[PDB]
């Protein structure tokens, strides 16, 4: 073939998720802002927060979508926008064979109506959210840490977060129990700045301000 | 119309032995809840569109296996068990309703992700 | 701009009130966790503790966020009374292991080059 | 336009007390903002369109062992990207931290013509091509 | 009024009479890729990498000298455009040597980033390389000439900002080198800037040579202090320690240059 | 350390099958550890003509993901055809 | 194409329903676990006596790191820093320096084998097959101390493990 | 070879050796400090200089694959030798 | 091993016949563990009807791989969105029925059953040419060019010390993996590292639905529903 | 009754020490996450990479 390398791209697919794209947009024009497709076949719905439950619940139970699994619930945290965090929901709809993505924004301080109603495997999903970045979500039953150690300081990923933390761990033998100290690493993390200079994809080229 | 099936497969989902006039009813009710939806929403209309052809479908075919193959659907129970989903969603989409235009328009650069 | 939805408090003065009695949670349990966990440290530096972090967190002036720090505590909270925090957790809070660091500018300037 | 409770938050974002950071990495580290400039060695352009964020430096001793960069200040490594400065200079302090802001450097167009290389009067002529 | 229009990439562009292409390349953002040319020293054409295709123009025209003019299409990424760019990478990879382990431009090469972005990734040269006698130019510059690709801008620089004319062309052809003829140390205030217009490898600084690279280093901007200029520079910190001075650039106090007691 | 015939008789009657035929220990069927040098193949790239990079370039060919509707009759669509049911193994049908 | 592992119906005949109850009272498939479990008492150990016996390994294994030399003599390292740039766990530090002859080696090369993740791209990433991680696995020591190695310690593994690291990339550089 | 301080230490070949004064010395009492003997600074010197009749050569340290990357050497400058970058093995050009 | 664009290096000469001679006994160890377990009156007991989930629980718990094919949910990432070549090799999905432990320990000894197939069909099938897309920009060139050719020497440096920058986009892979669905959401930004990668953990839903199984049964069977369960914690605490 | 099973016992940092390290510098962790599903692990993150490259291996 004469792209022995170059992945194979589908246009039917393509054709199919842009039709449904199109479709759950006039369904729910309240909170479906923008929606795209990506080159590699997958769909991006892009919902105002409001929305996080009622496009959910018509997503899981609408006979022509029957997206009844929330594959992950992730968000990622974005410094130079108002709302740093965004919410990413990823689904799968065993009927038709196809997964679906659906994504929010929201800032430091809001809360967002948990998907523990629509999908009770969002519940420590949920939580993880909350502990890694600090988004807190209202309706949650448990809301709470749920990796990170007891009595944690801060959100680790946060892109503020330095990566070593503020505190290490020793055991100190005068008090018999091991205790918590600022970080002093043996050895710093030598940050390597590794981006070339020059353009990489001209298609990406963000048109000047 | 089929004999029935001693099990479904699926766990918790249990066989239907009067699949038909379920499916029946249950049609109904859609058309009878979408009333309460004014004209203007395409959920009222798609939903009908599927509904219709649906409904139209099992009065049909008497038998539960054509009307299984043709539904696209897999098991009979999985047909009813989705269509009272779809009962239920209909009636919490009349709460929130969203045929309303949106909300509010995002940020300038909320979306645009190169960064 | 100005005006975004809230947490759980519409103004300060139900967020105030929120405050009081996770004080007044917080309160009872002391000697119930000094207890609990055979602190070393007696009762009384464990009230002014609760007291003193407390009053740390006095500067905060928006509904919101007073909101976060009441949920916040509740689970520190809830973390102490179910014993999921153990005794190094709980004397985390007392900073014991580590030198006091002089706070006058002649003594930083004798040890280090920190501003 | 949106009906959930509004009420007026006027006082400016002060998510510092939840981020965790203890008093000390919050007053005393000057952040400085900036767009970086291109690396002289090079000609490219592409690192010099995304202003930065990062915290002043601090002590960097040597182990008494094989001898490393040692270092205590968690917040050396930390550099954050934004697309423009006011999103930036908006993150400084809503984390609560003490900021200087450099301007943008734009190198300013300049005329070059080819045939000048070859001119009849001006010294701009060159001696060797 | 004397703004003519013309088109990058088919978006309209607004462009003072007598702009080069390459500039109106850079004003909706495409950096055209370039070795010869370099904004502060005279256009060359040396290069031949700066090769655009205008619209409905069987020729590549050279984006570094060519004046546009009325309505005209710069397609940059047009496919013969690419074709003109991977030919002159393999022409100037053909003879180049495997020095990239052992040279101090490692990692910030523009051979190496532009042979990344816009150019092949093979080569079909079964021949034996060329190799060229080092020079001597003083104790603080690094001369390796078997890495220079002739763009000339050692040559421009030292006629052009430094003002002493030692530094040339001698021979023709494939064995053309550039450098001194008679033995002499090409020495200025400004001798050291040569190390950073050079491209490749082939002019470096002695003494920093092959003490760290550049993706590991930490850049500090600064003022520099040796004189009353003020120059604006970028100190380079690896590991609690100073390696680098590098020129910072300000268009009005130091352009791109810096002294060599500042470097 | 293969076993005398009472063993094997034995060994084999208590697990119900022949277990001379396939053992769990490898004793000569192996492949020698010190095998003949290898003389690996080339990719379809390897050519001296007609092998530019802009006609193969797998990154350079990724457009930014397409917009379909954005805030800034027609028939119900799903987002694929429902999926066929998968039909009973031919092999073995029941476990 | 699905099978259903756990759909089969007992025959409710006079011959199966004993059987079960044959199976149930004289416990029988308890038998066939137990008579099986004598199977393997008689069979052939797999254990191999260590240290007498070391297992199998591949040319390919990655173990203790070693710097190599040229056959002349000089070591083969001329800081490029590739091993350290593409360290995933950034375990190794180098410092290079012009030497009194000439052409200039690691001043200080460092690697640190309680930080060091053993994936092999240091050995990939060097473009003179400098440093190279020997056959070795058995360098156990009591101190952590002992395990940070520097220079010294790697180029004294090089000229000991050598007659071993020669043949094994002798053996696997034309699969690379 | 291998130079003694005065202090009594091995000197390592990239010629760090220990104060008299320093304090991080007790780490080598009772053990021994690691050093190699075979200083590659000196057993190249040893490598004769090869003698070609050409001007460019090209050196790959031997054994093909196995050695560094090939490089040529312009053996033009009859003052003084041409030495691979990687290797360090001399080159001359017998009387050009 | 597996890298972006292909394999690190090909097979060592002789090793397909290794993986033969392997695969010839391991039907018979595969029954080895099965007689034992299977029909004993001891195991039945203490798996049978424990751990019992329904269908749609399942699918709402966000339950994946074995679970689904356990409990009649007739999902495959194998069969139903085939990657790399598993299009063409044939082989059977054990369905489960009752949905208990018992019912998924089955499913995992015939999954370990029904990979021998695979095993057979990759050994007969494995095609010739080369281990890694023939691409110097993504994958490093062969060590035999890299000290010959100038390309290569500069794309094995750039390679191996920035990376290869990718576009500007975010994706969401999932693959069977042999506990579940195991997926990354991975979020670039043009440059040469990772902006976010969020890992789908099979067991992460999985673990969260404990609490739901383990309702009513005796705290022996706790560990009878978390060793069905096949919670490696790596993956859940990532 | 309710079983609350307690992790982040062994929450390594993996998805933040993944942004810090280039995209093969990260293969190694995905090894390392589940100690069992080394290929399958890899083979999903290779995937990924490789649809965002638009990118195919080899059939090989
Ligand atoms: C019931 C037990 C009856 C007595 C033992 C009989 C026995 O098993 O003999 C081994 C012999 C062979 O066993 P195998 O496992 O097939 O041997 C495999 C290899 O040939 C094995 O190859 P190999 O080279 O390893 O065989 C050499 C081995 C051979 O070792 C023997 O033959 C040991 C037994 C005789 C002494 O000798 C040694 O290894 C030397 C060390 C001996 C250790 C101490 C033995 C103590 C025996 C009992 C002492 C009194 C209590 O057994 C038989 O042939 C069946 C004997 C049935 C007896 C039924 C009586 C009623
Ligand atoms: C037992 C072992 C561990 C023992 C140690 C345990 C230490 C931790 C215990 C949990 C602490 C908890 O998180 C604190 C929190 O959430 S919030 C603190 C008060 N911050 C605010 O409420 C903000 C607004 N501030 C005000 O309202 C005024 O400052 C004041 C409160 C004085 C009332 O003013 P009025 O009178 O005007
Ligand atoms: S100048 Fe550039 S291409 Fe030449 S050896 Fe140095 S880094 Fe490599
Ligand atoms: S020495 Fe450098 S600047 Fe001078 S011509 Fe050669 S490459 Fe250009
Ligand atoms: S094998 Fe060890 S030293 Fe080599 S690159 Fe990997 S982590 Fe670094
Ligand atoms: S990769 Fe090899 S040559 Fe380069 S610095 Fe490391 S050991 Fe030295
Ligand atoms: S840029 Fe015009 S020729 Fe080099
Ligand atoms: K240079
Ligand atoms: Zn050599």
């Amino acid at each position: 073939d004469t792209r022995p390398t170059i992945r194979p791209r589908n246009d039917v697919v393509h054709k199919q998720l842009s039709a449904f794209g199109q479709y759950v947009a006039e369904i729910l024009p309240k909170y479906v802002q923008q929606v795209q497709v990506s080159c590699f076949n997958e769909l991006e719905i892009f919902i105002h927060p409001d929305g996080v439950i009622p496009v959910l619940t018509f997503l899981r139970d609408h006979t022509n979508a029957q997206f009844k699994s929330l594959a992950d619930l992730t968000a990622v945290d974005v410094p130079t926008r108002q709302n740093r965090f965004e919410i990413v929901y990823n689904l799968l709809s065993l009927r038709f064979n196809s997964q679906i993505r659906v994504k929010t924004y929201t800032d430091e301080l809001t809360p967002i109506e948990s998907s523990v109603t629509v999908y009770k495997a969002a519940n420590w999903y949920e939580r993880e959210i909350w502990d890694m970045f600090g988004v807190f979500f209202a309706n949650h039953p448990d809301l709470r840490r749920i990796l990170t150690g007891y009595g944690f300081e801060g959100h680790p990923f946060r892109k503020d977060f330095p990566l070593s933390g503020y505190v290490e761990l020793r055991y100190d033998d005068e008090v018999k129990r091991v205790v918590a100290e600022p970080v002093e690493l043996a050895q710093e993390f030598r940050k390597f700045d590794l981006n070339s200079p020059w353009e990489a994809f001209p298609a990406y080229r963000q048109p000047p301000e | 119309a089929g004999l029935l099936k001693k099990t479904t497969g699926l766990v918790g989902l249990a066989v239907c032995e009067t699949p038909h006039e379920r499916l029946k009813i249950l049609y109904t009710k859609i058309l009878d809840v979408l009333g309460q939806i004014p004209k203007n929403a395409a959920y009222r209309k798609y939903t009908e569109q599927i509904t219709n052809e649906k409904l139209g479908m099992v009065k049909a075919e008497p038998d539960v296996k054509k009307l299984e193959e043709q539904l696209q659907g897999g098991q009979i129970e999985e047909v009813i068990l989705q269509a009272e989903n779809e009962l239920s969603l209909a009636r919490k989409m009349l709460r929130w309703k969203p045929w309303e235009p949106l909300v509010e328009e995002p940020p300038a650069n909320q979306w645009k992700w190169p960064i | 701009g100005t005006s975004v939805k809230p947490i759980f408090s519409r103004d300060m003065n139900e967020a105030k009130r929120r405050v009081r009695e996770l004080y007044r949670a917080w309160y009872r349990e002391v000697p119930n966790t000094v207890h609990l966990f055979q602190l070393d440290i007696s009762v009384k530096q464990g009230r002014d503790k609760v007291r003193e972090m407390f009053m740390k967190n006095a500067h905060v002036t928006d509904p919101r966020v007073v909101d976060l720090l009441v949920i916040k505590g509740k689970m520190e909270l809830e973390e102490t009374i179910n014993v999921w925090k153990q005794r190094t957790h709980i004397m985390r809070f007392f900073h014991e292991t580590e030198a006091p660091r002089p706070t006058d500018f002649l003594s930083k300037f004798y040890v280090g080059h920190d501003p | 336009t949106q009906d959930t409770q509004l009420i007026a938050v006027d006082e400016k974002l002060d998510i510092t007390t939840l981020t965790g950071v203890p008093e000390e990495h919050i007053k005393t580290r000057k952040v400085r903002i900036f767009v970086p400039a291109r690396n002289n060695m090079q000609s490219g352009v592409n690192n010099t369109k995304k202003w930065k964020m990062e915290f002043d430096t601090r002590e960097r001793w040597e182990n008494p062992l094989m001898g490393w960069s040692s270092t205590a200040d968690p917040l050396s490594n930390l550099v954050l990207t934004f697309s423009t400065k006011e999103d930036a200079v908006a993150f400084a302090e809503k984390n609560g931290w003490s900021f200087d802001v450099e301007e943008r450097k734009v190198p300013k167009p300049k005329s070059k013509s080819y045939g000048a290389n070859f001119s009849w009067n001006k010294r701009t002529r060159v001696s060797t091509k | 009024s004397n703004l003519i229009e013309v088109f990058v990439d088919g978006q309209s562009v607004m462009v003072e009479p007598g702009t080069t292409v390459l500039q109106a390349c850079e004003k909706v953002g495409m950096q055209i890729p370039r070795f010869c040319y370099h904004e502060r020293l005279s256009v060359a054409g040396n290069c031949r990498m700066c090769l655009v295709e205008i619209e409905k123009a069987p020729k590549v025209v050279a984006a570094c000298a060519m004046p546009v003019m009325k309505g005209w299409n710069i397609l940059t990424n047009s496919e013969k455009s690419k074709k003109a760019r991977e030919g002159v990478m393999e022409f100037l990879l053909a003879n180049h040597p495997l020095d990239c382990p052992i040279c101090d431009q490692g990692g910030e090469c523009d051979l190496q980033d532009q042979s990344m972005m816009f150019g092949s990734d093979r080569s079909r040269f079964l021949e034996g390389k060329r190799a060229v006698e080092d020079k001597n130019i003083g104790p603080l510059v690094k001369t390796i000439m078997t890495r220079c690709i002739q763009c000339t801008r050692c040559i421009r620089f030292a006629s052009e900002i430094a003002g002493v004319d030692d530094l040339g062309t001698t021979g023709r052809g494939n064995d053309m080198q550039v450098g001194t003829y008679i033995e002499k140390m090409f020495m200025s205030e400004l001798s050291g800037n040569i190390i950073d217009i050079c491209p490749v490898g082939a002019l470096t600084s002695k003494p920093y040579a092959f003490t760290a690279r550049p993706w590991e280093t930490r850049k500090t901007e600064s003022i520099d202090v040796m004189d009353a200029v003020g120059s604006n520079i970028v100190v380079s910190t690896r590991t609690g320690e100073v390696m680098r001075i590098l020129p910072r650039m300000h268009e009005d106090i130091n352009e791109e240059w810096i002294s060599d007691k500042t470097r | 350390a293969s076993a005398t015939r009472v063993i094997q008789l034995l060994r084999n009657w208590a697990s119900g099958r022949d277990l001379q035929a396939k053992l769990q220990l490898r004793y000569q069927e192996i492949s020698k550890r010190t095998q003949p040098p290898p003389k690996l193949p080339v990719g379809p790239s390897h050519k001296l003509s007609n092998n530019y990079y802009c006609t193969r370039d797998g990154r350079r060919e990724a457009m930014p993901p397409s917009i379909v509707m954005s805030s800034q009759e027609k028939k119900a669509v799903t987002p694929a055809p429902p999926i066929k049911r998968w039909e009973l193994s031919k092999d073995q049908p029941y476990l | 194409t699905y099978k259903f592992v756990n759909m089969r119906e007992p025959s409710m005949d006079m011959k199966s329903v004993t059987d079960r109850a044959a199976q149930t009272l004289l416990w029988t498939e308890l038998v066939r676990g137990l008579g099986m479990t004598l199977s393997y008492l008689f069979r052939e150990p797999a254990t191999i006596n260590y240290p007498f016996e070391k297992g199998p390994l591949s040319p390919r294994f990655r173990g203790e790191h070693a710097l190599r030399r040229y056959p002349s003599g000089e070591e083969r390292c001329i800081a490029c820093k590739l091993c350290e740039a593409v360290c995933p766990a950034q375990a190794i530090t180098i410092e290079a320096e012009p030497r009194a002859d000439g052409s200039r080696r690691t001043t200080r090369y460092d690697i640190d084998m309680t930080k060091c993740i053993y994936c092999g791209f240091c050995q990939e990433a060097c473009p003179v097959d400098a440093i190279v991680e020997g056959p070795n696995f058995e360098f156990s020591t009591e101190t952590h101390e002992e395990l940070l190695y520097n220079k010294e310690k790697l180029l004294n593994n090089g000229d000991k493990w050598e007659a071993e690291i020669a043949a094994n990339i002798q053996a696997d550089y034309l699969y690379r | 070879g291998v130079r003694t301080s005065p202090t009594g230490e091995k000197v390592t070949h990239t010629g760090q050796a220990y104060d008299d004064g320093d304090y991080r010395r007790v780490r080598f009492s009772d053990r021994q400090k690691e050093v190699n003997e075979n200083f590659a600074i000196d057993l190249i010197a040893e490598q004769p200089v090869s003698e070609v009749g050409s001007r460019v050569i090209s050196c790959d340290g031997g054994g093909g694959a196995l050695g560094h990357p090939r490089v040529y050497i312009n053996l033009d400058k009859e003052t003084k030798t041409g030495t691979c970058g990687y290797c360090g093995l001399q080159f001359r050009q017998p009387h050009h | 091993y597996i890298r972006p664009g292909g394999v690190h290096q090909d097979l060592p000469l002789g090793l397909l016949d290794d993986i033969y001679e392997f695969s010839k006994n391991f039907s018979f160890r595969i029954d080895e563990l099965e007689e034992m377990l299977t029909n004993n009156r001891i195991w039945r007991n203490r798996t049978v009807d424990i751990g019992v989930v329904t269908a749609e629980d399942a699918l709402n718990y966000g339950f994946s791989g074995v679970m689904l094919r356990g409990s009649g949910i007739q999902w495959d990432l194998r069969k139903t969105q085939p990657y790399d070549v598993y299009d063409q090799v044939e082989f059977d999905v054990p369905i489960g029925s009752r949905g208990d432990c018992y019912d998924r320990y089955l499913c995992r000894v015939e999954e370990m059953r029904q990979s021998l197939r695979i095993i057979s069909q990759c050994l007969n099938k494995m095609p010739p040419g080369e281990i890694k897309v023939d691409d110097a920009k993504v994958s490093p060139p062969k060590r035999a060019e890299m000290k010959t050719s100038m390309e290569s020497l500069i794309h094995h440096f750039k390679l191996y010390t920035e990376g290869y920058q990718v576009p500007p986009g975010a994706t969401y892979t999932a693959i069977e993996a042999p506990k579940g669905e195991f997926g990354v959401y991975l979020v670039s930004d043009g440059s040469s590292r990772p902006y976010r990668c969020k890992i789908k953990a099979p067991g992460f839903a999985h673990l969260a639905g404990l609490d739901k199984m383990s309702k009513g049964h005796m705290l022996a069977d706790v560990v009878a529903i978390i060793g069905t369960q096949d919670i490696v914690f790596g993956e859940v605490d990532r | 009754r309710k079983c609350d099973p307690h992790i982040g016992l062994l929450h390594r940092g993996t998805e933040k020490l993944i942004e810090y390290k280039t995209y093969l510098q990260a293969l190694p962790y995905f090894d390392r996450l589940d100690y069992v599903s080394m290929m399958c692990n890899e083979q999903a993150y290779s995937l990924a990479v490789e649809k965002l490259l638009n990118i195919q291996p080899p059939p090989r």
